[PDB]
């Protein structure tokens, strides 16, 4: 049966625990004699299941941990609506969106470094953020900056309600392992509870709240004469001027008459020409249904009444010849493994992430989202960089439940058995692959670039060349461009217009978005995508499947998941570990993701963002040079890095002259971590010695004796300032390039 | 002339009976 | 009570305290003094 | 129930398993088939045919796609190039023979079929039988480059792609 | 029920011929006779490498000094007024 | 075959036997230690070197002492 | 002057400088209010702009041939100000601060487990031995001659 | 209706851009109150938008004067009290 389960008072509030570091593991808890004990402090923070043997108490913890996460996202976004209320320019944004660029954060006049406050318009001085809060207020039909003090309470409030929700749920009501065991009616609730009915609550602000003050705004009227929100509830008359449908009520909706809700409930496509982003109307007939949709979908398992089905009997029932017993086993695998979750939460979120930024570009459905270039490449870069991040730590959580919690004798399950019965087939044969594609994909880049170091143009892989056309590609164009007509007919507009409609939208003599043609240069780049994503694969893959043991290691799982190595014996044994090929894959997580974000910011300058003037003309920031430049490693080394880059070295002295400062600091931080990544620790352990001897000859030798870094520690410090200094090179480079030229 | 007919000889045929010539030496035995 | 003040007493918590009172002293320095090449 | 995939040869440890991919009748028939794996035969013979089928399928690439690709000449430039790679081929094969074999030694061949029944091992992992297949190999793959050149460029058949 | 014989340890340890065919010549008598004739003077491996080496490089070196100025740029040489260096230097 | 030592700082505690992947050494009867006994290393032709004795030495310095010598396939680790 | 640079009262670039750094400021000005609060902020640094500059003449500091002060460091009496007394300022500090580590590392020594009064620290012994680096150079001095500042092992 | 809230923005274009300039000219003077010497040591006991209603600090008192102006009682969007 299904019910509530609590423990009372398990945990009792006390500092006494504070006043004790290390208290939640045996070995730290005795304190430190080196310094390596600071360090594993840390590292063994948040790994309760080390901590401890009881699901249950592990169970406790993760979720009061969520409480503690939500309290601080609670407190992030209260922090950027009072900003947005308290120190912006979004009232005078409002009036003049397309002159005016968006700030919400202003200097204090210290040591000079009040030159940041820039002219970003509308007798406004500040740094102008890429975040995007301000299409997305207009978006929500928010007006005045009292609106968004309201909204900072109600977050702050809200973070004093999660924060005290995990103290009451960790300290006096503790829930029972059988509680989060009940995985169909979670499923059930977040379903058709959360997604639904939060999905249907949004649908009627939008009809309610957002509908008709766009209205109001696409129009032309100022923002200060707009009728307040609740005046659009409070007489209908308001909102039957707009819609005159609103005056039938909701007889239409109860009657089965909802063509007669066609105003306001629309299958449009395409954008809206005023505004340069999707149809409010088509938005809110897209939650309404996604409402239902979900409402039904949550109703599918069996919790307490006879009705719904078994997740174990649908999982019990998938078997065939070639799968054995199938996936029975795998309903008490994901019911006993925390981490087994984690990797599948966490594979999903980071594809899902990646889905978002590729549509949200696409489709901008924010109002003067599309020709703020700014806002659109910040959010595309940020989106594919958290997507890629968490899926490597999919594989990373997925390492470590093939560690610990994967036992045969208990938990048998046929298909991963099966898995690890031909790992070396499947391994050898993505070897084969990244090999093939890595070939056929970068040497054809250095065939270009030999052939036209050599003279020979007319023997390059290029468009007035030898060709290769995304044939496959460029018929779905064609064919999502033709679905209006003939498989879409209720549609009027493609879902893109970058499909190939031949329109193109302009908002205030900029584009937002045109077809955008795919040729040779589109077809190297997709298959170079394509091979770092195979070699990220392989790379976490090899660990994943051999983390337990190996034909060099037979008891490798006796090791651990995050052991250095297993000594220079049989040749060289390091970085054998699961933790290491995570350390390995993070490398080329960040190169596919920074091939992905370069390709995107080059194809959009080239081929898409623009301007255009009351003639009829295009004129591109590039003027279309991506053709025929990016076809070669010099093109990208010429035209992309060491032109683009030169907004961002000349910076100094004006307000962008955080990102020129930025920039060289990500620089040195990156090569900073070479030197972490290139050494080892028994250097540093006798170059520590020597100064140990200086130190106890002035008596001044501290008792906690000084130890270089972990072999395990060096290599995770290595890639940490790594991907930092890369990431922020490319974070100031872009902004500094999109906000001087965009 | 002579460059027309040394550079293949050094670049190509020279390295190919090099290579023969050492890996017929390291795999005796 | 005892406790909290143990734990106070802490490195990263004493170190946050100890910085951001020197951070603090400098930047009003540099409010009321600024521009400092040389010591007159 | 019934499962496809069983261990090789009904072993369990050694290191394969039998998949429709490797064990299905027509794919076993048809790897017997080939000049590769027919025991019972003089290797030159096999080496020519080895030959004769790769030096015809390498006519078209250095052809059609050479530097020379759009000049008149480019027919035979091409067969040329083909005719070098077959060369350098046999080199290789050469080499290896060497390398590999001595002219004392039994072959390395298996001794035993999948059921068990001796048989002869095969005379091409000897030194004799590799040189005869090398020497069949040369001869079929100069051939197959002069016949697919005839072909392509003697009769001028109306191929679609040339 | 056994896959471990001491008598048999090409069986045990899974040497067999898997693919290999014990059928005899499919090839026409007289096709495989003016194959042997043909072909036998290059079954002498200490003979065909030496041969191939040579032979390679002498056809290798004979054709790059039989190429034209059509074949190879390089041969047909400049056919432009040289350019001027930067500070006048010729 | 590489080279692996035993000194007579031996304490007996038979740490490095147990921890031994390939079975490498083993004890033996002795009088130099309380314990009477001291580690031996028979059969250094299966060693690999991965050193997880000296891992468990507890003697200071170490009282097994592995130099890596000449490779074979044993010492490699190889299966194929 | 010294290495043939001139002071920063009679060279020319110097003027020009602050003449070119005040029309770039200015050039901001007119796109706003005169009586805004942006006029009002771009006015104050304007301020600090021209005190900054008479500051650097006043003081007596070398430019070179482009308009930017120059440090003199070797010794000469008329430019202690830029090496010589900060450098003493800045190592009574350091001394001062390396001083009441050692006092405090010194006290906590001789205790059952020394390392937990070296992550967790003794906030009252860290008072009393703070103010001792007022006097340090006398200390320092004085376990010099005695020979209680070197081990000697 | 639209066209009669367009009739209402055009007879007021000139008082709301007045509001417009007035509050983004509160919102940077609040970061340079101190500097300016508005809203500092002995009267910042409560936030400088306290002190902007009973001391009439220069820039935070506009704004707060022209914020709901030719507005009804109930209706001005950026104060819920406005004429209470
Ligand atoms: C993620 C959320 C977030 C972020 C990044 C920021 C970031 C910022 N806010 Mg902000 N804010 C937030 C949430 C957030 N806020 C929320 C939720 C609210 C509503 C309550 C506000 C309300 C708010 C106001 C009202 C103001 C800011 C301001 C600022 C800016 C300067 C802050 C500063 O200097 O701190 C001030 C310094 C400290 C708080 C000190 C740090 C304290 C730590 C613990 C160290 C303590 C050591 C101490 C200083 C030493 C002395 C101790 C003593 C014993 C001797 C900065 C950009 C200011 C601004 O932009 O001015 C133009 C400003 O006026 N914020
Ligand atoms: C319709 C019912 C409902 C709803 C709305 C939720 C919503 C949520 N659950 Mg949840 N849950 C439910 C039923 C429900 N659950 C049931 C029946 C079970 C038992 C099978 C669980 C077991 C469960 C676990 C084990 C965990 C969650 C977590 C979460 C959060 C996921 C993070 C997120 O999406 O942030 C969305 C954020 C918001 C929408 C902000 C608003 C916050 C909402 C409104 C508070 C939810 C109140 C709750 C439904 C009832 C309160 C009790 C009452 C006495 C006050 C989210 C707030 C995870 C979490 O983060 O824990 C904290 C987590 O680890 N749930
Ligand atoms: C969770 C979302 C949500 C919420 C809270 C509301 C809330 C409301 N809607 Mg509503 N609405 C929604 C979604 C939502 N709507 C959607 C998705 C549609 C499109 C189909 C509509 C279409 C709609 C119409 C056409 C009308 C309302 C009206 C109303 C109001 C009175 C309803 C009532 O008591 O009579 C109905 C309630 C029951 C029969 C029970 C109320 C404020 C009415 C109103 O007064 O407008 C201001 C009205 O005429 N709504
Ligand atoms: C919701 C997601 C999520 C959750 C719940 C966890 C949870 C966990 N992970 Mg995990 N992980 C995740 C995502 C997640 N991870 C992702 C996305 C990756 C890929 C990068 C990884 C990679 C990963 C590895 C490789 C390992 C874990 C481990 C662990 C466990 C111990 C964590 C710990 O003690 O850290 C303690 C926390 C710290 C030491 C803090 C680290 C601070 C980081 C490095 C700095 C980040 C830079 C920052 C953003 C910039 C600041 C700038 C600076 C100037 C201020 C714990 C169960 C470890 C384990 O043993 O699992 C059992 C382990 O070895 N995870
Ligand atoms: C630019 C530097 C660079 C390059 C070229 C490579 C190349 C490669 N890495 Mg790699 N790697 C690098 C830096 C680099 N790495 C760094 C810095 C790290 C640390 C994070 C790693 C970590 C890493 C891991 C962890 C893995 C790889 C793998 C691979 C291979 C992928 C398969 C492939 O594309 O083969 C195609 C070969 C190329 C693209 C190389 C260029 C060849 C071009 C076409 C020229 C060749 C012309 C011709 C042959 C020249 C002959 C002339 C004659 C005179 C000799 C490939 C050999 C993976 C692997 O082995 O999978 C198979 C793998 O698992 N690497
Ligand atoms: C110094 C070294 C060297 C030299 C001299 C050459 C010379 C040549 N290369 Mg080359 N190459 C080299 C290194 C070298 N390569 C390396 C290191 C690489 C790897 C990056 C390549 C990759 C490469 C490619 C990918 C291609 C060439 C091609 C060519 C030819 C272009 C001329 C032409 O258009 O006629 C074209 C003329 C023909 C196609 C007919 C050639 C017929 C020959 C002369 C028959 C004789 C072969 C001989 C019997 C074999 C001797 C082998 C030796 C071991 C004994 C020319 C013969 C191109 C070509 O077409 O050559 C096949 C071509 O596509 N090269
Ligand atoms: C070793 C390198 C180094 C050195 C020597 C300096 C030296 C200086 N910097 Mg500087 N700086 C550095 C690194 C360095 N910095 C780095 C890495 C950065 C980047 C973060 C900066 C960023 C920076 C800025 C942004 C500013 C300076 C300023 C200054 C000057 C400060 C004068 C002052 O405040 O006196 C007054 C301070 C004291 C007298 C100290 C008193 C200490 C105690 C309280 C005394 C009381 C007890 C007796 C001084 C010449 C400022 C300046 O005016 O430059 C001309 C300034 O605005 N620096
Ligand atoms: C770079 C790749 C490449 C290229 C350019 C060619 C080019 C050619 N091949 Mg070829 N081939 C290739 C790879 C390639 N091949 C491979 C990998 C194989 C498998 C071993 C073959 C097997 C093959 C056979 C068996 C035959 C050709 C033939 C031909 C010629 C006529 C093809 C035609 O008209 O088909 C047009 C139809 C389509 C393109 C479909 C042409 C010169 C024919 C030939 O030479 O006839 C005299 C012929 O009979 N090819
Ligand atoms: C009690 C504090 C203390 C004292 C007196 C010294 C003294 C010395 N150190 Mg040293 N050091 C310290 C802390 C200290 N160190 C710490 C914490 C670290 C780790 C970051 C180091 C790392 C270090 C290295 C790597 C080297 C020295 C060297 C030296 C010698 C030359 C001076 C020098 O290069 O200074 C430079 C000093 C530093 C870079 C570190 C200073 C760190 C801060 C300022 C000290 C803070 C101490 C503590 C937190 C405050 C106590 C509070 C207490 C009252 C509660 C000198 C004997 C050098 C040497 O042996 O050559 C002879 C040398 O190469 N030190
Ligand atoms: C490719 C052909 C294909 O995908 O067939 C799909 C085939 C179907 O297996 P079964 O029908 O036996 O599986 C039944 C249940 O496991 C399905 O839930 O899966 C396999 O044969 C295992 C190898 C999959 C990975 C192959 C690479």
């Amino acid at each position: 049966e299904v019910k509530i389960l609590v423990d009372k008072d398990p945990v009792k509030t006390s500092f006494e625990e504070w006043a004790k570091p290390g208290h939640f593991s045996r070995t730290i808890a005795k304190g430190p004699d080196t310094t390596t004990w600071i360090w594993n402090l840390h590292a063994d923070a948040h790994d309760f299941d080390s901590h401890t043997s009881d699901l249950e108490e592990i169970s406790r913890k993760v979720f009061s941990a969520h409480f503690g996460q939500l309290s601080i996202i609670f407190l992030w976004l209260s922090g950027m609506y009072f900003h947005g209320a308290r120190f912006s320019n979004y009232e005078a944004w409002l009036s003049d969106p397309t002159h005016i660029g968006p700030s919400a954060q202003v200097v204090w006049p210290i040591v000079g470094q009040e030159i940041l406050n820039g002219d970003v318009g509308g007798g406004f001085r500040g740094i102008q953020i890429t975040s995007g809060f301000f299409q997305m207020w207009r978006a929500s039909g928010i007006t005045s900056e009292l609106q968004l003090y309201c909204t900072a309470i109600g977050a702050l409030i809200f973070a004093a309600l999660m924060l005290f929700a995990g103290w009451f749920h960790y300290h006096k009501a503790a829930p029972k392992l059988a509680w989060f065991q009940d995985v169909e009616s979670m499923l059930n609730h977040h379903l058709a509870g959360l997604l639904g009915l939060g999905s249907l609550g949004w649908a009627g602000h939008q009809v309610h709240v957002s509908l008709p003050i766009n209205q109001f705004l696409n129009a032309g009227v100022d923002p200060k004469e707009i009728p307040l929100p609740h005046e659009f509830i409070l007489n209908r008359d308001l909102l039957s001027q707009l819609y005159p449908s609103f005056a039938e009520g909701a007889t239409p909706f109860f009657t089965l008459n909802w063509s007669k809700y066609a105003e306001f409930l629309t299958f449009r496509g395409g954008l809206d020409p005023v505004t340069g982003g999707l149809w409010l109307t088509d938005i809110a007939h897209h939650h309404l249904a996604i409402a239902i949709l979900f409402l039904i979908a949550g109703h599918m398992y069996r919790t307490n009444w006879g009705i719904g089905h078994g997740l174990k009997d649908i999982l019990e029932a998938h078997k065939g010849p070639f799968t054995g017993q199938g996936h029975k086993g795998l309903y008490e695998i994901l019911t006993t493994s925390w981490h087994a979750q984690l990797s599948l939460n966490l594979a999903m979120l980071g594809s899902l992430t990646i889905v978002v930024a590729h549509h949200m570009y696409s489709m901008p459905p924010y109002p003067y989202l599309a020709t703020d270039y700014g806002t659109q490449l910040s959010l595309f870069t940020h989106h594919m960089w958290i997507g890629g991040f968490l899926i490597v730590g999919a594989a990373a959580h997925a390492a470590i439940f093939m560690v610990r919690d994967y036992d045969p004798t208990t938990r048998y399950n046929d298909l991963l058995d099966r898995v690890l019965r031909h790992r070396d087939a499947i391994i050898s044969h993505l070897n084969w692959a990244c090999i093939f594609l890595g070939f056929h994909s970068f040497g054809l880049y250095i065939h270009n670039d030999t052939m036209s170091a050599l003279g020979r143009p007319q023997d390059m892989f290029s468009d007035t060349a030898i060709q290769l056309q995304p044939v496959f590609a460029q018929w779905i164009q064609n064919t999502h461009a033709l679905a209006p007509g003939a498989t879409a007919p209720s549609a009027t507009a493609s879902t893109s217009l970058t499909w190939g409609g031949g329109d193109l939208v302009a908002v205030g003599g900029k584009v937002a978005l045109l077809p955008i043609p795919l040729g040779t240069a589109d077809f190297l780049v997709h298959h170079i995508h394509a091979f770092t994503i195979h070699v990220t694969v392989l790379i976490l893959l090899k660990g994943v499947l051999f983390a337990r043991s190996s034909r060099l290691i037979p008891d490798k799982a006796n090791l651990g998941f995050r052991f250095p190595c297993d000594g220079p014996g049989r040749g060289g044994t390091c970085q054998v570990s699961a933790w290491d090929h995570v350390f390995l894959g993070l490398f080329w997580m960040y190169n596919s993701i920074s091939v992905v974000i370069f390709h995107f910011s080059w194809k959009m300058q080239s081929d898409v963002w623009g301007s255009i003037s009351d003639q009829g003309v295009v004129t591109h920031i590039t003027g279309g040079n991506f053709a025929q430049s990016s076809i070669t490693i010099n093109g990208w080394l010429r035209d992309f890095l060491w032109a683009q880059a030169s907004q961002v070295i000349q910076s100094y002295g004006s307000s962008l002259s955080a990102y020129g400062l930025f920039f060289l600091g990500a620089h040195f931080v990156w090569a900073f971590s070479l030197m972490f990544l290139f050494s080892g620790r028994g250097y540093w352990q006798e170059l520590i010695e020597s100064i140990v001897w200086a130190h106890n000859k002035l008596k001044v030798a501290p008792a906690t004796q000084p130890r270089a870094l972990s072999i395990v520690q060096g290599r995770a410090v290595g890639v940490t300032h790594y991907l930092l200094g890369g990431i922020a090179t490319t974070w100031a480079f872009f902004l500094a390039r999109i906000i001087a030229v965009g | 002339n002579l460059p027309s007919i040394f550079v293949p000889l050094v670049g190509l045929v020279f390295p190919a009976i090099a290579m023969a010539s050492l890996f017929l030496h390291v795999q005796k035995n | 009570m005892r406790d909290l003040k143990t734990y106070l007493s802490v490195a990263p918590v004493l170190s946050t305290l100890w910085f951001g009172a020197l951070a603090g002293l400098l930047i009003e320095i540099n409010r009321f003094f600024p521009d400092a090449l040389t010591f007159p | 129930t019934y499962q496809v995939i069983q261990p090789i040869n009904g072993d369990p440890f050694i290191g394969s398993l039998e998949t429709p991919i490797t064990s299905s009748p027509l794919i076993a028939w048809y790897l017997s088939n080939l000049p590769g794996y027919r025991t019972a035969v003089d290797p030159l013979l096999r080496g020519i045919e080895v030959g004769l089928a790769h030096g015809y399928l390498l006519v078209g690439p250095f052809v059609i796609t050479g530097p020379l690709r759009n000049a008149p000449n480019h027919g035979a430039v091409g067969s040329l190039g083909a005719a070098g790679l077959i060369v350098i081929l046999s080199i290789t094969l050469t080499m290896y023979g060497i390398a590999s074999f001595k002219e004392g030694d039994p072959s390395t061949a298996p001794s035993l079929t999948l059921t068990g029944r001796k048989k002869v091992p095969d005379p091409l992992q000897t030194a004799d039988g590799w040189a005869r297949f090398t020497g069949g190999f040369f001869f079929g793959g100069i051939s197959g480059v002069i016949w697919a050149y005839f072909l392509l460029y003697v009769l001028d058949l109306p191929y679609f792609v040339k | 029920s056994v896959y471990f014989d001491l008598e048999d340890i090409a069986n045990t340890t899974g040497q067999w011929d898997v693919y290999g065919s014990d059928a005899p010549s499919p090839y026409n008598g007289l096709q495989s006779k003016f194959f042997e004739t043909f072909a036998a003077p290059f079954t002498k491996r200490g003979l065909l490498l030496k041969f191939l080496l040579l032979g390679g490089g002498a056809t290798l070196a004979f054709v790059s000094s039989q190429a034209t100025g059509d074949d190879l740029p390089i041969v047909k040489g400049p056919q432009l007024p040289p350019q001027p260096g930067p500070r006048g230097k010729i | 075959s590489h080279s692996v030592k035993i000194y007579d700082t031996c304490i007996g505690c038979t740490q490095c036997v147990r921890a031994c992947p390939t079975d490498v050494l083993e004890m033996i009867p002795w009088d130099g230690c309380k314990a009477k006994q001291i580690a031996s290393a028979p059969r250094t032709e299966d060693c690999v070197g991965c050193k997880r004795c000296e891992s468990a030495c507890p003697t200071d310095f170490l009282s097994v002492r592995v130099y890596l010598w000449h490779e074979t396939t044993r010492s490699m680790g190889l299966a194929y | 002057d010294i290495s043939g640079l001139t002071p920063c009262k009679d060279s020319k670039q110097f003027a020009k400088r602050e003449k070119q750094q005040i029309k770039k400021l200015e050039s901001s000005l007119k796109l706003y209010a005169p009586e805004s609060a942006p006029a009002l902020a771009l006015n104050a640094q304007i301020e600090k702009t021209k005190r900054r500059f008479d500051n650097y003449g006043k003081y007596g500091l070398l430019c070179g041939s482009d308009g930017l002060p120059h440090l003199i460091v070797n010794g000469d009496q008329r430019h202690w100000g830029e090496f010589i007394t900060p450098g003493i300022l800045f190592l009574y500090i350091a001394g001062w601060i390396g001083w009441v580590g050692r006092s405090y590392l010194i006290a906590i020594s001789g205790e059952k487990k020394p390392a937990m009064k070296e992550i967790i620290i003794d906030v009252p012994l860290a008072s009393r031995i703070i103010f001792r680096g007022f006097i340090w150079p006398v200390a320092a001095y004085r376990e010099f001659l005695n020979g209680d500042l070197i081990a000697k092992d | 209706v639209i066209d009669y809230y367009l009739e209402k923005s055009k007879a007021n274009k000139e008082l709301n851009d007045k509001k417009r300039l007035a509050t983004t000219d509160a919102n940077f003077a609040r970061a340079y109150t101190v500097e300016f010497g508005t809203c500092k040591f002995p009267e910042n006991f409560t936030g400088c938008q306290d002190l902007a209603k009973q001391k009439k600090v220069p820039f935070l008192s506009e704004d707060l004067d022209i914020e709901c102006e030719g507005k009804d009682i109930y209706k001005c969007g950026s104060n819920v009290f406005w004429k209470w």
